[PDB]
Formats: structure tokens, C-alpha cells, sequence
């Protein structure tokens, strides 16, 4: 039992949800390497 | 009298160091006759033997 907020047509003033963190601040990045193959003559293509 | 190890190799005359090949190691090694085309600066340094 309980309508929903929507589709009974008055207007109010209810709750939200929030948090904390700025989120895009945590003094960091994905910090990721990558090591070359090496030669290109003896690389594997053939995997189909 | 006192001599540590003796041996046996390529005779550092007969094959010059000036007009043909080198031995400081033990390998004959020489420079540039089969260099691998595509790789890093480090290689082809064994393909030199």
C-alpha cells in the first residue's frame, strides 16, 4: 500500500539520495604499462 | 714452473685481427655478415658469432 510519488498528480517535496567525495579526486589515475613485443619478423597473425 | 691452465683455440696470427676476423673472446667473431633487419638496438649482437 502506497501510491507512487508519480501519476497522482500534486506536487510535493520529498527525499533524495546523496554522498561525500568530490569522486573525481583521489590524487591518482589508472597508471597502467605496456612492454612492446620486440620484432616485428616473428609476431604471430595466424590465431584466425 | 707455476703455470695456472693451459688450452687450445684459433691461433690469433693466421686469422689477423686487422684484415678479416677478431678473438678477444673465445668465440671468432666477426662484424657484419648476418645482421637481423628488424629488431631492437641491443640484438643482433650474438648473430654476430
Amino acid at each position: 500500500v502506497g501510491i507512487p510519488k508519480l501519476e497522482v498528480d500534486h506536487i510535493s517535496f520529498s527525499n533524495v539520495v546523496s554522498m561525500m567525495t568530490a569522486n573525481i579526486r583521489t590524487g591518482d589515475d589508472m597508471a597502467v604499462e605496456r612492454v612492446n613485443p620486440d620484432d616485428v619478423r616473428a609476431i604471430n597473425i595466424r590465431n584466425a | 714452473y707455476g703455470a695456472a691452465v693451459v688450452n687450445i683455440d684459433l691461433n690469433r696470427d693466421f686469422f689477423d685481427t686487422a684484415t678479416g676476423i677478431d678473438l678477444t673472446k673465445g668465440i671468432p667473431l666477426v662484424q657484419d655478415l648476418l645482421v637481423p633487419i628488424g629488431v631492437t638496438a641491443g640484438a643482433e649482437q650474438s648473430a654476430e658469432y
